[PDB]
């Protein structure tokens, strides 16, 4: 249950790489646990801004870590009458990173693309893209769904009708269990934000080195929309997988639009041929509710429930005054074909300016009750403002109103101590889960062990 | 019968008078060689005292110039008076205590501080004369509210960065209208193009000259705009002792915190001013936009009264943003101004003012004390202080001055006068001390 706030594991990486941006468990093709750890500003050999992932075997000692090797400089290829290139220069790689079982998932939302033809191009924008790899055999592949070779003229004429053209795609990522890759574009369709997604066993096959346009086969991007709620609503800033329409040989994604309705937030649960099945609106305008989402069964009920964090969400003070503090949402799964109604609680932040709500990351079941729990980050809470998670424990009715646990940040100012939060991995072997913290400020990744 | 007079009478006449402000003296030979010198008036009268060797002097402090307080500012404010008695002669004897009045009126105009920001998007191109006229339109508007302005401005139009500014091809850099064949500025966050000041005429042709750019995507970066032109005092040249007005422009929504990072920017808000001396805020690139919240907070610690002159498909968007940010007025922008102007006008009348009394070289010797009445004329001594108060109202002071003894300073003068005003009351002290000659 407790997790030890002294014998705590450091890991690094570079100054100024933003080591820790983004994390996850790695159980890799052999057996042991590892920390994937993304650095989005990390240096190339060039010493341009290209970013970097890294791979942390376990060890109570921690310290600096192996990176992880991937292209980093600029493709250019001819198709045709098209040049078709990439740019690399600041694309963020490792601003997202995610493995499942065998192959690690490391993206760039930023890296920019274009297509030239004679006189016209078609423009250089974010496309972004993902990079694949599999540690054991050393074999890497590439995924990048949005780039596209149309000219910009016909952007014009069809008034901007499926354009990918800013898609950030992989700005946020999860893998299904069985093994499909979903990719966050919030910028896709002109801003309205789409997900694409594929499996990764047909990445890895339909990937072919040195073409840099492909469509793989199996493969599903979400639609554009003439709707008004929808523009700029950033659908896709965050996502997650679960269960919540009862049939088990379906899986939906849970989808975070920041922005939706003019600032009005909302998220989405969708089947995986992207048609709508609820839709949780927020609160509060510029609260940023879909920032964060998480899924897990708080209440043992067998069922997944929903946290959604609105870190920007200003509270109601006393005095006809508000103040920014932030706040989480929970939504137990009501069985069977059945809405998912009001929020079943409110936990809220307490510090100005913290964030609360800021990352959401479902620990296992820490105490063993039988009841799972989850973290939560405030990046800029605390007394001191350096920043702190909140353990939350699985009740019967939902979560305790009250933090059992409060990990501060050992980071100095700035560190966004808790930015990104991965949990429910026994790391240490010892039959109970534990809690890895991102402070990409500090360049730190801390590890927080449960101790019997 | 026996008095404190008597009790310690000596020899002079000036040492009776240092006794007590109630002694008199007597200098009439006609009096028995052992009778009271020194004693009250009534009892030297019983006592057969001559009424022309009685010397009793009394504390009167007469007021010497007293010109009414005015009711006016337009035409010609030479030097006009706000301030009651604002000459008097003060003269008392020996350890006495004289009160005089004083009251105070506010006759001048509030000193009133106008920052137009200018959202200069290419979706402006349509509304740039509409700007353009409510800013000419609102120096007019408050330069006949009050005499006493000081306006600027400054542009907007988004975070010069993919995907919000367009990088290709390069002609598109210094020419983002290039792809459609004609031609606008280059793309900028925020740029502070005129400091405060009372040059209307030049505020007008600035204005005027003013053109748009092109960014890619709708919302824009209006809250970094306003951000800076809260926290960059020295730059900006908001004058502390003056009501703050910050009127707003845009056809659009608007980038809020957590966009940046479609940009890579990740670094919060530090809420702090970063525009150098090429007027350019420097951060707009670095720095994410600002949260509602941190903006409130800015706009209160400066004491900024921000203000939406927003056209009418997105005046709802401002109104409920509105909310989030107590104290915030929104109008709806167009070429027709009457509505964004009442908001200007409406600002003015909410302004109050204070008089609060300062004292300005005043012997050690000497000490005064207050008894303050109010609007509502509820008199309350010791206070000096009064709130509320709109233009033309009038607030009055009753003030008693006490010696100690008598100085040889025999001439000297202070002065009474409300904080936020040049018209004071002077004060000429005189310690009548010694007596009319009198000898025994
Ligand atoms: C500015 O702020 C105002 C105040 O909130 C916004 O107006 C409100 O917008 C609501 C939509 O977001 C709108 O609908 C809701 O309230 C209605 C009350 O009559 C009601 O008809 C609706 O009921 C249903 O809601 C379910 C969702 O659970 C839907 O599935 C149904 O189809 C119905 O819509 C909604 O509960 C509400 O009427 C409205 N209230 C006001 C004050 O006008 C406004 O949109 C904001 N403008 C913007 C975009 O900035
Ligand atoms: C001065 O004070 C006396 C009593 O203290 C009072 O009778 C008189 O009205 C006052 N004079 C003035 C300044 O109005
Ligand atoms: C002020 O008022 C008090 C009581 O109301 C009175 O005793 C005092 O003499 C007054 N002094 C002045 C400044 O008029
Ligand atoms: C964002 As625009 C179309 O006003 O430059
Ligand atoms: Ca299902
Ligand atoms: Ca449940
Ligand atoms: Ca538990
Ligand atoms: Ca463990
Ligand atoms: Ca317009
Ligand atoms: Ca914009
Ligand atoms: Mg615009």
């Amino acid at each position: 249950l407790n997790l030890d706030p002294v014998q705590l594991t450091f890991y690094a990486g570079p100054n100024g790489s933003q080591f820790g941006f983004s994390l996850d468990f790695h159980k890799d093709s052999h057996g042991r646990v590892a920390i994937v750890v993304g650095a989005p500003r990390t240096l190339g050999p060039s010493q341009e801004e290209t970013g970097g992932v890294f791979l942390c075997p376990w060890r109570a000692e921690g310290g600096q870590c192996p990176s992880l090797l991937f292209d980093l400089r600029d493709e250019t290829r001819n198709v045709g009458s098209q040049t078709l290139q990439t740019f690399k220069a600041r694309q963020g790689l490792g601003a997202s990173v995610v493995s499942w079982s065998d192959v690690i998932v490391a993206c760039a939302p930023w890296q920019h693309w274009n297509v030239l033809e004679k006189t016209e191009e078609a423009e250089k924008t974010p496309v972004g893209s993902c990079f694949l790899a599999q540690p054991e055999s050393g074999r890497r592949a590439e995924y990048s769904p949005c780039r596209g070779n149309t000219l910009s003229r016909i952007y014009v004429e069809n008034d901007f009708s499926w354009d990918k053209r800013y898609c950030e795609a992989g700005f946020s990522s999860v893998v299904t269990q069985a093994g499909e890759l979903v990719l966050g574009a919030p910028g896709g369709y002109y801003f309205l934000g789409l997900l694409a997604q594929a499996p990764v066993a047909d990445i890895f096959s339909s990937y072919r080195p040195g073409i840099l346009l492909w469509h793989v086969s199996s493969q599903s991007l979400s639609f554009d929309s003439s709707n008004p709620e929808y523009f700029d609503g950033y659908w896709g800033y965050s996502v997650a997988v679960g269960e919540f329409d009862g049939d088990l040989n379906t899986t939906e994604y849970v989808v975070g639009a920041p922005t939706w309705s003019w600032t009005l937030g909302a998220v989405e649960i969708l089947d995986s041929y992207y048609q709508r099945l609820h839709r949780l609106r927020a609160e509060q305008m510029a609260s940023y509710f879909g920032h964060s989402v998480a899924v897990t069964d708080v209440n043992g009920d067998g069922r997944h429930d929903l946290l959604v964090g609105a870190p920007l969400y200003m509270e109601s003070r006393a005095d006809r005054k508000l103040a920014e503090v932030g706040r989480v949402y929970l939504f137990l799964q009501p069985r069977g074909p059945h809405a998912l109604g009001a929020p079943s609680l409110l936990l809220t932040g307490t510090q100005l300016y913290g964030r609360f709500g800021s990352a959401i990351a479902p620990l296992g079941d820490l105490d063993r009750d039988g009841y799972n729990d989850i973290a939560v980050a405030a990046p800029y809470g605390g007394p001191s403002g350096r920043g702190q998670v909140l353990v939350f424990l699985g009740q019967s009715e939902g979560l305790r109103s009250r933090p059992s646990q409060v990990l501060d940040s050992p980071f100095p100012t700035g560190s966004a101590f808790g930015f990104s939060l991965r949990g429910a991995v026994d790391i240490d072997d010892n039959g109970y889960p534990d809690l890895i913290v991102g402070a990409y400020g500090a360049n730190q990744v801390a590890v927080y062990r449960a101790q019997p | 019968g026996p008095n404190i007079c008597t009790t310690r009478g000596v020899s002079s006449c000036q040492q009776c008078l240092a006794v007590s402000p109630m002694c008199a003296w007597c200098s009439d030979e006609a009096l028995p060689l052992g009778s009271p010198r020194c004693d009250l008036k009534e009892n030297l009268l019983k006592d057969n005292c001559a009424p022309e060797s009685i010397e009793f002097p009394v504390s009167e402090a007469r007021v010497l110039e007293d010109r009414p307080l005015s009711d006016k500012g337009s035409g010609d404010s030479s030097q006009v008076t706000q301030v009651s008695p604002q000459r008097i002669a003060l003269r008392l004897r020996p350890d006495d205590s004289k009160n005089f009045s004083i009251q105070v009126r506010q006759v001048e105009d509030y000193p009133v501080d106008i920052y137009y920001l200018m959202d200069l998007s290419y979706s402006m191109k349509d509304d740039l004369w509409s700007i353009q006229n409510l800013g000419t339109k609102l120096a007019t508007q408050m330069r006949k509210l009050t005499s006493n302005l000081r306006i600027g401005f400054g542009a907007f139009v988004d975070k010069p960065v993919s995907p919000y500014m367009y990088i290709s091809p390069p002609e598109a850099l210094e020419n983002p209208c290039y792809d459609m064949k004609t031609t606008c500025l280059p793309m900028f966050g925020y740029k502070h193009v005129l400091t405060l000041t009372d040059q209307v005429t030049r505020f007008n042709e600035e204005v005027k000259k003013q053109s748009v750019s092109r960014n890619r995507d709708a919302p824009e970066g209006g809250f970094d705009a306003i951000m800076q032109a809260t926290v960059c005092d020295e730059k900006i040249g908001w004058r502390n002792d003056a009501s703050h007005l910050l009127v707003f422009t845009t056809d659009a929504k608007t980038h809020i915190a957590l966009d940046g990072r479609l940009a890579g920017i990740v670094q919060p808000n530090d809420g702090q001013c970063h525009v150098g001396s090429d007027n350019h805020y420097s951060a707009s690139t670095t720095m994410d936009y600002p949260s509602l919240g941190l903006m409130t907070e800015k706009l209160s610690q400066k004491n900024i009264n921000l203000i939406f002159a927003v056209t009418e498909n997105v005046v709802n968007l401002y109104q409920n943003y509105s909310e989030l940010i107590p104290g915030t007025t929104v109008g709806v922008l167009s070429m027709d101004s009457s509505n964004v102007l009442q908001l200007i006008v409406d600002a003015y009348g909410k302004i109050r003012s204070k008089v609060e009394l300062e004292v300005r070289d005043l012997p050690e010797e000497l000490s005064l004390s207050f008894n303050a009445t109010c609007l509502n004329n509820e008199v309350i001594p010791g206070l000096k202080s009064c709130m509320g108060l709109k233009i033309g109202d009038t607030v009055s002071f009753s003030i008693e001055a006490k010696v100690r003894g008598c100085p040889q300073e025999k001439e000297k003068s202070f002065t009474i006068k409300p904080v936020g005003f040049k018209d004071s009351l002077i004060v000429q002290v005189t310690f009548d001390c010694d007596c009319a000659c009198q000898a025994q």
